């Protein structure tokens, strides 16, 4: 089994470094060229550079020439890209890949060829760990439509991703919709976790959404019910 | 180019016949060969094409490439499903540093569905944020297709656009998509004007909700 | 030779988690009683309904010349190849800085040897020192297990004799 | 593409065929996975086919070319078909013979 | 053209002995074990015996096992089945059938391959 | 066992994917592959599948064979009327005296 499998991905602080590392298997490692390729969250790919099956040519993307250093050691199948004078831009899945071809000629260059790995996030903020606030989202009668109800909870302010959300303990599992987070301005993250209900449900049910930030090792359990 | 230039979008119905384009220069497609690559969501690029018009063992015979001039096309007949995905070109770059150029992208949809019309929610602020200081109103936008909306919130009938937030379009489990946006709002500006309003628009059809506070 | 380690390049248990090692012997290599095969080399077959592509490579670290033995099965019919390898199309190919050869596989009907209308050939190469072989297959490939590192000397040979030594 | 010998003796006629380190390479370069080489004159006939194998870089290529040769003796045809990997003849040599010649070795002066 | 005929086949009392002969034609038939195999109308399978191309290995079903003997004949391509001790629910179509693989593997083992003939009945009453 | 055990019968409409299941043991299934053979009325077996997943010419890739544990499964994809039939699995078994077993087969009609 041809393989790729990156690490060393994680937060930091601009201008601060990090060392990513990639681990093939299955393909004889040293004998291609390697690529770093990276992707910003909802964004396009970007490549990054490409070293020599021997260490001995090095090419870098220009926005990160001069600031970031690829190599490899054979001996341990591992690629690295030495990441330094991060900037918040440098946010991104980084990917490692085998080139192409094998044979280096003159008239085909280089390019990344079919054995990717999965990838590894690298975030650069100057946002810190921080848990989240959690209100609730009253159905009233401006959120009711004929027959259903909708009700939910607003997930305020957190970072680093991710949180996760459940509905009544695991119980409601039917009409839960927990929508993907903004990045604000100011570096937190927030979503929303809509349930949609019978409108009948409102009054005997009550209606706690359970929310969970590892980061910061904070839980918020907040009831929603109907208002009155 | 430092970037080769990609339509930004491209659509087909399932049978169907697509091409998408790229345009490069002399230094890159010109000079050296284009590759072409299959991302699907949540997982690593699939390479697809190499020296402008081979395929890897695994991609099927109705992926083709082709060139003339500085710019190439990639053809998939037979259009399926699982085809939804971005599709990125790249060629190697003599020119300044030599490097490798990707394109934009293309998202390519097989429309799978009647179109519809967004179900938009607001939610106004709670008593616990506006005795926080705070102000937020929160519009939740569902099961729509095709997934692409544009959100513009109103105060009265003026467009409000400082302290806005929205999520990009995101498919759901029905394959029909969703998306939500927050309008920040200070609680002294909540309580001065009349309404507030969330206007959402799909496909030229617009869906609006209002608020104020009562 | 003047002297050479025997040892063990690709470890049967360790050196081929994707590939079945332990269903290759043969009664044609029997021995005390039981089906056996080659201590020196082993026979790897596909691993449940699959056998994947293998690539293996030994860099020589011994200073001094490895002598490096592999074989080639040719199953008698496209279904006993089908039946072993799972690959129709399958070929094994060997390469070092000096040597490099493709193989693929001979299906025929021929008579039986021992019991085996399969013929396997075998094949062996001289790796000098710092050089790398490399192995790569998708059936019928007999693996190296174990191989000899050498030391060289001239104008010996071999005679045929029954006199004690 | 064909040579007819019309030098009014032996011609000594080379060639190559390159093997590729892997299938990928050898599309990329001949576009046909599936290529050979045949040479023949009416004395003459072999048939190359790429040998593609994984194999380390020597001289900073884990390609590797073979290098072929024959006489064409006079007023005789040889004739090349490819569909990759054929190092094409491009100068060749027209032979006078002698018996009893040979090679040495050595540094000493001329 | 690849064929195996069975032959032999007939309506016989209990306790009696019958033979039967398949003739095979289109491969090698010295190269390849072969099988026995019935079938009893509207019943399933049932093998009964395989032999080895050289004839140096038999093995037998239980339910006809001490009473049939299998054996071959190289030179005339030719399988043979001999019953003996006949009982009634020996009755049955029987089939022959070539081996699966042409070399024997013993993590494998025998079964029938995709040559069969089309079966001639015996009546055992 | 003496006999492999199949459920006796078995249906799907035309288009659909159906699987037959054959259990042994771990002297047969769980040691040797299995073959799948499909039987129409009043003719001979034919071979469908042979060391597990394999298919011999002629016969559709629609067909697969699969395994878990002593168990294993016959799959055919995009049911065609004309598939109706009674279907056997077989496979050597090297307890008591060395044998090929049949199972007991499975009648598959098409709605
Ligand atoms: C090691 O060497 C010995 C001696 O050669 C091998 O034993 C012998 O193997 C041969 C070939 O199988 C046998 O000859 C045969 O005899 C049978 C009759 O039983 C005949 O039908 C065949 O056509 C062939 O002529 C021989 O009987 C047997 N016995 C002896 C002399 O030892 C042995 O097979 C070798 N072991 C290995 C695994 O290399």
């Amino acid at each position: 089994q041809v393989q790729l499998v990156q690490s060393g991905g994680g937060v930091v602080q601009p201008r601060r470094s990090l060392r990513l590392s990639c681990a093939a298997s299955g393909f004889t490692f040293s004998s291609y060229a390697m690529h770093w390729v990276r992707q910003a969250p909802g964004k396009g790919l970007e490549w990054v550079a490409v070293i020599s099956y021997d260490g001995r040519n090095k090419y870098y993307a220009d926005s990160v020439k001069g600031r970031f250093t690829v190599s490899r050691d054979n001996s341990k199948n591992t690629l690295y890209l030495q990441m330094n004078s991060l900037r918040a831009e440098d946010t991104s899945v980084y990917y490692c890949a085998r080139e192409l071809l094998m044979d280096y000629y003159d008239h085909i260059g280089y390019s990344p060829g079919p054995t990717w790995g999965q990838g590894t996030l690298v975030t650069v903020s100057s946002a810190s760990t921080k848990g989240p606030s959690v209100f609730p989202l009253a159905p009233s009668s401006k959120s009711t439509s004929g027959g259903t109800a909708a009700l939910g909870c607003l997930v305020k302010d957190y970072f680093p991703e991710p949180v996760t959300v459940s509905w009544n303990s695991g119980a409601l599992t039917s009409g839960v919709h927990t929508f993907p987070a903004v990045l604000q301005s100011s570096g937190l993250y927030s979503l929303s976790s809509v349930v949609t209900v019978p409108s009948s449900s409102l009054g005997t049910q009550t209606y706690i959404c359970n929310v969970n930030h590892k980061p910061s090792n904070t839980k918020v359990d907040k009831r929603v019910e109907p208002k009155s | 180019q430092p970037v080769l230039t990609q339509p930004p979008s491209a659509s087909g119905s399932p049978g169907q016949r697509v091409t998408i384009s790229c345009s490069g220069s002399s230094s890159n497609i010109g000079s050296y060969t284009v590759n072409w690559y299959q991302q699907l969501p949540g997982t690593a690029p699939k390479l697809l094409i190499y020296s402008l018009n081979q395929r890897p063992s695994g991609v099927p015979d109705r992926f083709s490439g082709s060139k003339s001039g500085t710019s190439a096309s990639l053809a998939i007949s037979g259009l399926q499903s699982e085809d939804e995905a971005v599709y990125y070109c790249a060629a190697w770059d003599d020119s300044l540093s030599a490097h490798v150029v990707f394109g934009g992208g293309t998202k390519l949809t097989v429309l799978g569905q009647p179109k519809a019309a967004p179900s938009v929610t607001l939610f106004p602020p709670s008593s616990e944020e506006l005795q926080a200081n705070k102000a937020t109103l929160v519009c939740l936008i569902s099961d729509f297709y095709p997934g692409a909306v544009t959100v513009a919130w109103k105060a009265d009938s003026s467009p409000v656009k400082a302290g806005v937030e929205t999520t990009t379009p995101s498919k759901q489990s029905n394959n029909k998509y969703a998306a939500s946006s927050y309008l920040s709002l200070t609680p002294e500006q909540w309580k001065s004007h009349r309404s507030y309003s969330c206007q959402v628009t799909h496909e030229g059809s617009t869906v609006e909700k209002t608020v104020a506070p009562t | 030779v003047s002297s050479f380690e025997k040892f063990e390049i690709f470890p049967k248990t360790s050196s081929w988690p994707n590939h079945e090692t332990t269903k290759g012997v043969t009664a044609a290599c029997s021995y005390a009683g039981a089906s056996s095969f080659y201590r020196n080399l082993l026979w790897l077959t596909k691993k449940g309904s699959s056998y994947p592509k293998l690539s293996k490579s030994y860099v020589n670290n011994k200073g001094k010349e490895v002598l490096v033995l592999w074989g080639v099965h040719h199953p008698p019919t496209g279904t006993d190849q089908q039946s072993l390898y799972q690959n129709a199309d399958a070929y094994v190919s060997v390469g070092s800085s000096k040597y490099n050869r493709r193989f693929t596989p001979e299906i025929a009907a021929r008579p039986k040897v021992r019991d085996q209308a399969g013929r396997m050939n075998y094949y062996w190469t001289l790796l000098e020192p710092g050089d790398t072989i490399t192995f790569e297959a998708t059936g019928n490939l007999i693996a190296p297990w174990y191989a000899f590192a050498l030391n060289r000397g001239s104008g010996s040979g071999i005679i045929t004799s029954d006199a004690p030594v």
